[PDB]
């Protein structure tokens, strides 16, 4: 088995990064005011990162 | 959170480029600024959202801009459909407020203008009218004239909406007062500024007809 020959990535590294960008000051609270009507919605976050 | 439009009316030939202002007391977080177009008697339609974006089927003709505090709408050119009223709301924050909106109205040529009852006054209280036609400035009927004497509080203002293809017609105005004012006099006279005219109009009112 070539498995040894692989790689090393991180599998959760973009949704590290998006949980950093998250604790950013009024990231929380964006999307709180954005989920105020509704219970799905896109929002851009302040690193110009649209996620739903 | 305030959201305050400018002007509150626009007064612009068909064809023209129209522009509606519509500042914030604070930043509004992430531009979230929409503009809805509302004709005359039914639900508004949706314009712009985030500031910038037409929503699907809009024409091309309406767009936004703006940051922060100031955001504005413009109409490259305006059709006759829309001369009605539009709105901004901002949704950046709790809770989502509207603006008092601005009506757009067609510019034309300067105007073209065109006693007291018994069965009222033997009913007690009665009402003389002071009643203007097709004009367009905005501004008709202004004081009257109770044996040469001015009043306020007694009188109430009631104006009609543009013309389809005069963009005119004019206001009514009632001056109301009760059994005991109108036999105490015998003339009802009425000053008009600015009607598109040279003096006052028909300000003759002996009691009786």
């Amino acid at each position: 088995f070539l498995g040894f020959l692989l790689g090393v990535g991180s599998a959760i590294a973009s949704g590290v990064a998006v949980c950093k960008v998250l604790h950013l000051e009024g990231e929380v609270n964006k999307i709180k005011s954005a989920l105020l009507s509704t219970n799905k919605a896109v929002v851009s976050l302040s690193n110009g990162v649209s996620v739903l | 959170e305030i959201v305050t439009q400018s002007p509150g009316t626009l007064s612009l030939s068909p064809g023209e480029r129209a522009t509606l202002s519509c500042r914030a007391s604070q930043n509004v977080g992430s531009n979230l600024l929409a503009w809805y177009q509302q004709k005359p008697g039914q639900a508004p339609r949706l314009l712009i959202y985030g500031a910038s974006n037409r929503a699907t089927g809009i024409p091309d003709r309406f767009s936004g801009s703006g940051s922060g505090t100031d955001f504005t709408l413009t109409i490259s050119r305006l059709e006759p459909e829309d001369f009605v009223v539009y709105h901004c709301q901002q949704y950046g924050s709790s809770p989502r407020t509207f603006g008092q909106g601005t009506k757009v109205e067609i510019r034309r040529t300067v105007a073209a203008p065109s006693p007291p009852s018994d069965e009222q006054l033997k009913s007690g209280t009665a009402s003389v009218v002071c009643l203007l036609n097709n004009f367009y400035p905005r501004e008709a009927k202004v004081q009257w004239k109770v044996d040469n004497a001015l009043q306020s509080g007694n009188s109430q203002e009631s104006v009609t909406e543009q013309d389809s293809k005069d963009s005119t017609y004019s206001l009514s105005s009632t001056l109301t007062l009760s059994k005991a004012d109108y036999e105490k006099h015998k003339v009802y006279a009425c000053e008009v500024t600015h009607q598109g005219l040279s003096s006052p109009v028909t300000k003759s009112f002996n009691r009786g007809e």
